[PDB]
């Protein structure tokens, strides 16, 4: 009885809308995923966290090597 | 049929509107109503309009009726009491006719009931 406009039809995300069985096998597995990524990147923010000062640190000794060039004109 | 003896049809669009309009003039005058909201007298009513539509010794009368189905329910007071007094059923559906298919009659779902040896 889908075909037509007087016959019901359903949403999109209704399957959570429920509470179901189904609706509590997918609100645990999204879950027992987004917790495991939760410590692959709250372990490398030790890297990445010394390596935006590193980027910083790199531009530091480029702009360095301009003033040499301006403070060898000057003399 | 009476007073000349031939075999006459007749058509009718539809048969729910002649139905829901008995509703009305039910409600209109006070008497309580039925199941869904229909009319008390939903059967006999249907009954004394359908009773006249037979073969006689002189001629006959045959019927031809188009039905709305409401809101897809097939068990719904009106169209109950209106499939109790078929005889045959025929369906246009919209998938036959993209086809090339004239007239467009389904005819896995077009019934008779006198299908019988």
């Amino acid at each position: 009885s889908s075909d037509t406009p007087e016959g019901v039809r359903s949403g999109a995300g209704a399957v959570r809308d429920a509470g179901g069985a189904f609706g509590k096998k997918e609100q645990a597995d999204e879950e027992r995923y987004f917790r495991a990524r939760a410590r692959e990147q709250l372990a490398a923010l030790k890297k990445h966290h010394e390596n935006e000062i590193s980027h910083h640190v790199k531009e530091i000794e480029r702009l360095q090597k301009e003033i040499e060039r301006h403070k060898q004109s000057i003399k | 049929r009476d007073q000349e003896g031939q075999d006459v049809l007749l058509f009718i669009d539809n048969i729910f509107r002649f139905t829901q309009a008995g509703s009305e003039v039910s409600a209109l005058l006070g008497r309580i109503p039925s199941a869904v909201g229909y009319q008390p007298t939903l059967a006999t009513d249907m009954g004394t309009m359908q009773e006249r539509i037979t073969t006689t010794k002189k001629g006959s009368i045959t019927s031809v009726q188009a039905i709305y189905v409401p809101a897809d329910d097939l068990t719904d007071p009106a169209p109950a009491t209106t499939f109790a007094h078929l005889d045959a059923t025929t369906v246009l559906s919209r998938a036959i006719a993209e086809l090339g298919i004239y007239p467009a009659v389904d005819p896995l779902d077009s019934t008779s009931r006198i299908m019988d040896p």
